[PDB]
């Protein structure tokens, strides 16, 4: 179990830390978060109370470094950090247990769902997709766009999501036109997964990560990079059974852990109606249909 | 984006646009089979793709050999318009491409914007004018070079005759397309009206009759009179 160690709290803020969120009150004597699960990755997340504009945060995984957060009174945000000097590290860390000024990671022991909705997800990847060589642990806001959105303006503070557009020489194999156009299974199985993903890992991984950027940051890109991603395999009539099976495991997960109020602007009713009802793969996602039904049925 | 009333004289200015309208492309006839159930038959179809401009009319006719052994034949139907706009596009000098291509019916956008993602430049429209293009198979001379082609076959026609030599494209194009919407709404009195007299003849190369400017004005009015007549019938006003 490993500790994400704070200077200070000077600004009332709501902590996040995957799927857990707290309130600090400004100057509250807080100083960080532990037993957090090892093997997993991890997203630290803000919202200060003076400005709900701009949630922000971090992914990490504790196995890459020693990760400490010290609000930065200049840029007016809590900034993570590495602390190269492993001893120092922990004798401030012990300092800080010992007069248990930390929140705990608080993982119940029958629950999976951090693991369920991180599965495929990876620091390297995420490290590729949000482009800051020099740290490992990789920032991600609201604001933020997508590669894909500057094509429709600063480069290095972009989301390089895997660009997908069904409307593309990419997509679309000269005299295949309405053969790929309404069948993208060359586009999932021999761009995509072959070509650019090399795996149905990576592939999910990515998506995983659009939509947890979404759902933790309201990060409107990565809201239509999970979509397309979703739609790219539900109209595709040639895909892995293991990838469907495992496909209906993700989007239960994160159905299941949407927040009931955000629904409205987290779900686009063309794709979802279209992925449950129209698409190829109607019949294939006996359990995201289900949960969509039973808790979203106005969506549908 | 779309086409409408706002933007009628887009049509005429100097940027080479077609009209696609894939009504009559996959067309049947409904039948009883022996055994009591229903059945259709193809019959030969066309593609209408029209610079609004010169009159010029690609006809493409459909035979109805191309639906021989395939499945969602109308879904067919608009991807196979969008393959042959897109190859009549290819088969023309650059400096003859059309800079628009206005679709008649929405259903036509995607297919077309996809076979023709190789023109980035070209732009694909819908229009929001209900334009009477499908009574182009009421016109005698289209419908015979239809139903007669044993083969695909490419066709040119100048759908004006003559018109461009006395009045503008605007006039000529509001001439057509009144034309048409009659013989959309009464195609026998349409024809009537425009055959009633037998000393002003088709010539050859054409296909309407060669009225004269002060004929035009009477079968026009003759004409509107028809669609705000059937209008009536319709619902009895
Ligand atoms: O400020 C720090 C270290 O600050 C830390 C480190 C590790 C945990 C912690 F809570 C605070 N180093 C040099 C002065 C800038």
């Amino acid at each position: 179990m490993n500790t994400v160690p704070f200077t200070s709290a000077p600004i009332e803020v709501t902590i996040g830390i995957d799927q857990y969120s707290f309130n600090v009150k400004e100057n509250q004597p807080f100083h960080g978060i532990k037993d957090i699960p090892i093997g997993h990755v991890h997203v630290i997340h803000f919202q200060h109370a003076d400005n709900s504009s701009m949630r922000y945060g971090y992914w990490f995984d504790c196995r890459m470094g020693n990760f400490y957060i010290q609000y930065d009174p200049k840029d007016g945000l809590y900034k993570m950090m590495e602390e190269r000097d492993g001893a120092k590290f922990e004798n401030i860390v012990h300092n800080f247990k010992e007069r248990q000024m930390m929140v705990s990671y608080p993982k119940i022991d029958e629950d999976d769902t951090w693991y369920n909705l991180t599965e495929f997800v990876q620091m390297d990847k995420i490290r590729k997709i949000v482009r800051k060589d020099e740290n490992q642990f990789s920032y991600v806001d609201s604001s933020m766009t997508t590669v894909q959105e500057n094509e429709l303006s600063d480069p290095a503070h972009s989301l390089n999501y895997t660009v997908i557009n069904f409307k593309s020489r990419e997509a679309i194999r000269p005299g295949h036109e309405m053969e790929d156009f309404l069948d993208k299974s060359y586009y999932l199985n021999t761009v995509m997964l072959q070509g650019i993903f090399k795996n149905s890992s990576n592939y999910f991984g990515e998506l995983q990560f659009a939509f947890l950027n979404a759902m933790f940051f309201g990060n409107y890109g990565s809201s239509l990079q999970w979509h397309a991603m979703i739609e790219l395999i539900c109209s595709s009539a040639t895909v892995p059974k293991h990838m469907l099976d495992k496909l209906d495991e993700i989007l239960y997960y994160q159905i299941k852990t949407l927040p009931e109020q955000y629904s409205d602007i987290l779900l686009n009713e063309r794709v979802w109606n279209i992925c449950l009802y129209s698409s190829f793969q109607k019949n294939s996602l006996h359990n995201t249909e289900k949960i969509m039904e039973n808790k979203y049925p106005e969506l549908l | 984006g779309a086409m409408n009333s706002s933007n009628y004289a887009e049509l005429f200015n100097n940027d080479i646009k077609l009209f696609v309208d894939d009504t009559n492309v996959y067309r049947v006839t409904v039948h009883k089979t022996f055994e009591g159930n229903v059945a259709t038959k193809a019959i030969n179809g066309c593609i209408f793709t029209l610079n609004p401009k010169t009159g010029h009319l690609f006809l493409k006719i459909i035979h109805t050999s191309v639906w021989a052994g395939q499945k969602r034949l109308s879904q067919l139907a608009k991807w196979k318009t969008a393959e042959e706009v897109s190859a009549l596009v290819r088969s023309l000098p650059k400096e003859e491409q059309p800079k628009q291509i206005i679709v008649t019916r929405k259903a036509m956008l995607d297919p077309l914007e996809v076979h023709m993602l190789d023109f980035p430049n070209i732009a694909i429209r819908p229009t929001e004018l209900r334009l009477p293009f499908s009574a182009a198979m009421s016109i005698d001379k289209l419908s015979d070079v239809v139903m007669k082609a044993t083969e695909p076959q490419m066709v040119l026609f100048n759908i004006y005759d003559d018109w461009l030599d006395r009045i503008s494209s605007y006039t000529a194009f509001s001439r057509l397309t009144l034309l048409l919407r009659a013989l959309k709404t009464n195609e026998e009195s349409a024809k009537m009206i425009l055959l009633s007299d037998p000393t002003i003849t088709i010539k050859s190369y054409h296909l309407w009759p060669s009225f004269t400017d002060e004929q035009w004005i009477t079968i026009e009015s003759q004409m509107r009179d028809l669609i705000l007549t059937e209008y009536g019938r319709k619902y009895n006003v």
